[PDB]
């Protein structure tokens, strides 16, 4: 019970452990009016967030295994430099490159080839 | 062999600015009340870097003032159809005014002040009266952050506003900060843990306001003495007018200002503490309501010294205001019953500065946004980025 | 050995106080959503829910509304302002010149009009209490039937009970979206056009025991009232410009009801002794006089001809009072304008107001009992669907 | 019907669930703006909880956390056969908010993470 | 052995309604920026049927206009002490008393005002009251993109020549509509969209004469306006506060507009026949904004005759008509409401392009005047390419594939 | 191809693009109240598609395979007939009959009778 973006300043290996803690928490007349579009703007912000992790095949909360195979040249690290050695902060400044290329092949990635051979395979 | 896989609520935020909501545990009802108990959460070896003077929520809780305070004017009275005697402080002012009919009138017997007055607001803007149910005490304010945001606070006891922050925390709403209409003094604001400390935009620019904040309060006690009375004139239909520091303490605290300034001017230099030079009567005077009557008191028996290296203020009344040099509008304040006691903590100054070794000071005026400032500079508005992508070997199972 | 499982949709609620929208029959009512033209209602077999018509939030919430709605009828009409002036008036009516504002500011203009004895006053009303806006002859005051419903989480709980006094435990209970479309009628003592009491009459009060408390009856035969305006009126619309402008001038049922009323009535004050009926002990005009609007225009009469006995028609003295400030609102005042033509009005009676004393009096005063006449059946819940249960159930890793 | 085995069985009540969970779903105008917007925050509150735990599309789920003798020590035909939702959810209010907590993590997040060193291999 | 499957974003769309966003470029302060670059789909394979007199986006649009303009005057200081009765002189130098600053005393002043806006006894009184304009904003025309939510999108009929019904074959569907001229003009159009290929004829029925007939042009018709005097306006202080603001030919050449009617003939075609004469004639009467053109130019309103334009005779086979200001004006025929206009320091030009005309006929050679009333046929000038769609992504299909179980 | 850009192909065929018209379902004072309702609206037209798919065992994005039987009464038509020879609008005005019949179907012939049974199933 270290808290909302408790693991903050740790390191990634250790901040995934505290992970069901920034998710539950994520989301949490006039002169009223500025405190409805705060509501709203929250479950937009919120099924934006969701959608990809629904594009992805994901939906399952916190972790999710891919099909997408690493190429070097997003990082080029030992998995020991990057969970045992960074922070999320870190690490999302040095990929930040390449993010939109992940999120992209992600959709493509598995779901759009991998929905439809299990449809082709569920037939059997 | 490594292979991508997402990750959820990753702690990942970058700087934000939106609306924030608020929280109050008249003008603050209607506003959702505080947790009984909030929740701080410390962020263990993280160090962010805080710039006081570009924050959003300051330009966002001066905007909410504004629009906030002259909704208070909008269902109460307008004073569209409004010879003196008297030195007199206030001046017995008689004139004709509509009753219920319009085509009678009515002779009147007020008692209006020096300042007030054909009265000052014609020349400037239209005029409405407060609604005298409501009230303008202060009561503490949070401001809150909404869902996908958070708000950082720098868990530091000296802390000018900018650099990076060793000890930084978390939470959803801001403390329960003193929305006070004070002028060059801060009054209930919030007292610096042990060593006083001096902010400003620029030290080198004379120009930009440089804000104190006391460690030690400053008992304060103003007085309206004099019982007043009431007469609801009938100005219809329905409407209606309703017509007429110790010294012991502050040179503590003043020496603890000079080894406050410490090296930011020099040890060597002499500190001459004078009063402000003019300008609008908001910045020459301490300007405060206090007890629904707007207090304005001359501070000049406060800030005249030289300091080498090794108590009663005078007070007059407005009737009227048109704070936020806002013109169009004009709130008429309905006096009290009764007389009228104060007893406030000063908790900091807003001080100016001038153009060999002489350093003079001033009482501050100008925006007050600034007072704002001291209290918003432990925090900042930050937005979360939950999503987060890396490698970890594992392989979807087909 | 056992695990929990969760379920969803579980039904299970309890009591709660929220935001509630508005419904227009089959179509303020501008934003109104139709109703369904079949609305539905489920039985909840084997479920005794209690409850408290005393202490309801939807009455609350229904009376905040009307006050606030209302004022909007009155916003984009014409003020009066320049209707607080001298008024040189002679002989229930009366024959009123007056000096009036035209479209210019200078000039002026004379002008002679119709008011009623309530409406003025001796010099030495609403003048002396508030301003005044005159209503939108565009806009129409017949009551339409209103539902009440609850948004989606929540849900209504109606008493599916033919005779029940608005608390304790109500056996048979339904579940709906939607009150029924109810009416929002102004009435005075009397009610008019409410819901009808199934089998015998009740009575109902907050506290039977303290007289102060009003003490709501329901009928069960309804009472058929008639009234009219019989006068051929002529308006005309002196222009206070630029724009604006102005517009100047059976007791058979009754003794067969009261007599079903005294025995329900009689059972809570016991069997042997005898209640007696007489006229309003007095208050403000809206307490002594039964009065609503009639055909636009509104209406007033002493219902002392009905309220006197110890146990063809009776008519009732009637009167207009052009000028109201309802809800006990000061500050605003309108003022209606007349109609042409002469009005007919036929209703039914469905209930009585009544106060006790230290005999029973008519009543009036605050106007929540008005709609608590109507949502006796109805108490807000909120649902929580989540549920965690045991159960054989495993999931596998 | 809408809540139509709240006075009924908890065993025969579950068989009636997709009915209760189907329909969980200018001034003037503005209060009924708040009722639907409440309405969504009101449904995703819900929905997340049904997330953190591993359910999220299931309107009944099982799970491995195993029933603590304290909570509700009944048979199991008592709590099934001879009991209402309303009756239980009194019961366990006590232990809700425990079982809650300790639906998101004891297993789950020993459960994913599980997996996630089971898909290495 | 055929089995169900639910498809999520399947291309499903119907016809439909709904409310619609701003949005502008890079009252327009509420509108969210314009995407530096938009993005348009075109729809291979695929034929929608326009019906541009059935569109819902242009009685969205004018009842936006005229809700967004009474916003404009709300701030805006209300004129009431300005019905008095005046002692005029000839333009006329006008002469009144007037409310001070204090409730006591009084102000005699002379302003200068239009033959229009005055009659002997200003016209708006007897009509209705009056706010003048805030002088602090203007009325300057910005490009204006309307944007469908989502779950809706709006389809473009992309052909260069379209009537606005019928089948269109190639369609593309935007999230925003093009940068549209939220410009009031009377008769003629101004800074409008103009035509791809030649010059569209559109009416809500050709064969009937009553629906006007609107005409989009392909070459553009230069127009100079001016008001050639340097005005000064002295603020007299009706306080508190409030003060009121006390205080012309136009230009189009010939040698374009006998080219640009030569193609508005030739255009009619076989509407009216080959083989028929075709007339020109100026307006037949009515509102003084239809006799006109009424347009705003530079903060004050230009009221011009199109006389000189509309007169000629057309066998088979730098004029200049001007203008006097209208001072106060009701538009979209709203009482109750009316807006003084300020006027300016300074010598007004202002030169707009010519798009297209506004034309109404009489039924019998045939006759055309120039077209005026509603302004909802100026918005339809720009939303004829366009119609909003619910996208409806749920899609059921047999398929062979089964779930576990 | 963007968004809509298979309308006019075949259903066989516009299935492939299915990601692009569903991440762009969510699209990532006075006066300014209009755009505020369209985006409320926004949301709730989007929840109640997924609510749907919620209730559907289908949760996961785009494509899913269901176990109720499609019925010859129902447009009852030749596999290639259906996908390569017919476009989606052409399909969901011949099934429009039958759809809310499949809604309500697939709700409780495949989902409710569904995880019951693996509540039972899964006792041992
Ligand atoms: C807080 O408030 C303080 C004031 O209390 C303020 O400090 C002032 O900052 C400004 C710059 O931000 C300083 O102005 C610059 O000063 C340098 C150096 O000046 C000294 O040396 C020269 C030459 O000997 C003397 O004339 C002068 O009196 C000083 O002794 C100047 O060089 C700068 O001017 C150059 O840059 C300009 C760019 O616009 C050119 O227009 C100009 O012609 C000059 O160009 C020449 O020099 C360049 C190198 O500087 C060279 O690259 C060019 O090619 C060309 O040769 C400039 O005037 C000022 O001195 C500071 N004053 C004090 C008291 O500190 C802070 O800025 C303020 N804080 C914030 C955050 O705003
Ligand atoms: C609905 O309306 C009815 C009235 O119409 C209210 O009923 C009254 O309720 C109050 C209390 O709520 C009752 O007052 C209490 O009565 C007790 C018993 O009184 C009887 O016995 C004594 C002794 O023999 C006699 O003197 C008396 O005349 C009665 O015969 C008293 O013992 C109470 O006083 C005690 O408590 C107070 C506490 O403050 C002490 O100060 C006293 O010294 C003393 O110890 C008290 O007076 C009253 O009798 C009820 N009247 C009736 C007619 O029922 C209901 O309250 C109201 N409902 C609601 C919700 O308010
Ligand atoms: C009590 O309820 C009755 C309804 O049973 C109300 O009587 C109804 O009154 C309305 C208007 O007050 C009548 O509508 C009017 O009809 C006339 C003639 O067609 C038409 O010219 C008007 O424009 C308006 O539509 C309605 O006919 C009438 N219904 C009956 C059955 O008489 C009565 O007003 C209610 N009483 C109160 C105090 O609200
Ligand atoms: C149709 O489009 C023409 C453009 O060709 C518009 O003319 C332009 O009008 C704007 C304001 O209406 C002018 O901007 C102003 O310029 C003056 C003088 O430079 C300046 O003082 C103002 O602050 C403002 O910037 C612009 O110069 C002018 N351009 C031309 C070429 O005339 C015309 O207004 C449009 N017509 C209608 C009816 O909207
Ligand atoms: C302001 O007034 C308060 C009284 O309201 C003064 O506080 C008193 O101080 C004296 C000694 O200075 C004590 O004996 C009293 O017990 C105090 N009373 C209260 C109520 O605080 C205070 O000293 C005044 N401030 C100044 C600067 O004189
Ligand atoms: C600062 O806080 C003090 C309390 O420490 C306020 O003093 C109170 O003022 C209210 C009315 O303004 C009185 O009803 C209380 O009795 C006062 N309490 C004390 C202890 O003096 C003071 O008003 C605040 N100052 C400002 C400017 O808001
Ligand atoms: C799909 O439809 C085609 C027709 O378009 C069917 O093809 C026919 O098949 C029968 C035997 O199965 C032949 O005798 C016909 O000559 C074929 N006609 C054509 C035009 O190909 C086909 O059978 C259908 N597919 C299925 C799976 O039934
Ligand atoms: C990723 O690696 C591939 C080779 O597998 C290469 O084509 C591509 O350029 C790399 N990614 C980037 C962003 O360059
Ligand atoms: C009341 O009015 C009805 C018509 O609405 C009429 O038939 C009846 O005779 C009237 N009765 C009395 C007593 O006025
Ligand atoms: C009450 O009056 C209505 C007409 O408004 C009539 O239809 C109804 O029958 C009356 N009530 C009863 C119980 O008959
Ligand atoms: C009329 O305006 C045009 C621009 O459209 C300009 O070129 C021309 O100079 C103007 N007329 C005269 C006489 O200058
Ligand atoms: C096929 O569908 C029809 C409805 O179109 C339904 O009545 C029938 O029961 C279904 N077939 C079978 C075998 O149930």
């Amino acid at each position: 019970f270290l808290g909302f973006l408790g693991a903050a300043g740790s390191t990634m290996g250790a901040a995934s452990m505290t992970l069901t803690v920034q998710a539950r928490n994520l989301l949490s007349t006039v002169w009223g009016i500025k405190q409805l579009q705060a509501r709203v703007l929250a479950v937009e912000r919120y099924l934006r967030d969701q959608q990809l992790l629904g594009i992805w095949g994901c939906s399952g909360k916190l972790i999710c295994c891919t099909n997408v195979p690493w190429n070097s040249s997003w990082s080029n690290r030992n998995l020991s430099e990057i969970w045992d050695n960074m922070t999320w902060l870190q690490w999302d400044k040095e990929i930040s490159n390449y993010t939109q290329i992940i999120y992209g092949l992600l959709e493509e990635s598995q779901n759009q080839q991998e929905k439809n051979e299990q449809d082709l395979l569920a037939l059997d | 062999n490594l292979w991508v896989t997402v990750y959820y609520g990753v702690p990942v935020w970058k700087d934000a600015e939106t609306t924030l909501f608020c929280a109050s545990d008249w003008a603050t009802h209607a506003c959702v009340p505080t947790d009984p108990n909030p929740q701080e959460i410390h962020l263990e070896n993280v160090t962010e870097e805080f710039n006081m003077w570009k924050n959003n929520m300051v330009e966002q809780m001066h905007t909410d003032i504004i629009s906030l305070w002259d909704q208070s004017l909008k269902p109460c009275v307008k004073l569209t159809p409004l010879q003196c005697t008297n030195r007199g402080e206030l001046k017995n002012c008689s004139f004709n005014m509509t009753t219920e009919l319009r085509d009678k009138k009515q002779k009147v017997y007020s008692l209006f002040y020096r300042l007030d007055v054909r009265l000052i607001n014609c020349n400037t803007s239209a005029i409405t009266q407060a609604c005298p149910k409501v009230s303008f005490e202060p009561i503490p304010i949070h401001y809150c952050a909404p869902a996908g945001f958070a708000i950082l606070k720098c868990k530091d006891k000296k802390f000018n506003g900018t650099g990076p922050c060793p000890s930084v925390s978390t939470v959803q709403c801001t403390h329960g900060i003193k929305p006070v209409v004070s002028t060059q003094l801060l009054l209930n604001g919030s007292l610096a843990e042990e060593e006083v400390m001096i902010r400003s935009e620029n030290i080198t620019n004379n120009a930009k306001n440089i804000l104190v904040q006391f460690n030690t309060p400053v008992q304060i006690n103003c007085t309206r003495p004099n019982n007043n009375t009431r007469k609801s004139i009938r100005i219809g239909p329905g409407q209606a007018f309703y017509a007429t520091v110790s010294k012991a303490t502050w040179n503590e605290t003043l020496g603890k200002v000079v080894k406050q300034l410490r090296k930011h001017f020099g040890n060597n230099t002499i500190i001459r503490f004078a009063n402000s030079s003019g300008g609008d009567l908001e910045v020459t005077t301490h300007s405060f309501n206090c007890g629904g009557e707007f207090f304005y008191c001359n501070t000049s028996g406060l800030f005249n010294s030289t300091w080498i290296s090794n108590i009663t203020l005078p007070c007059r009344i407005k009737q009227i205001i048109n704070m936020w040099q806002r013109i169009g509008q004009a709130m008429y304040a309905p006096p009290i019953q009764g007389v009228i006691r104060c007893v406030s903590n000063i908790t900091g100054l807003i001080l100016t500065r001038d153009g060999s070794t002489t350093e003079t000071f001033r009482p501050g005026g100008g925006d007050m946004r600034d007072n704002w400032r001291s209290e918003l500079y432990k925090y900042k508005v930050v937005k979360i980025e939950p999503l987060g992508v890396a490698p970890t070997r594992c392989k979807r199972r087909v």
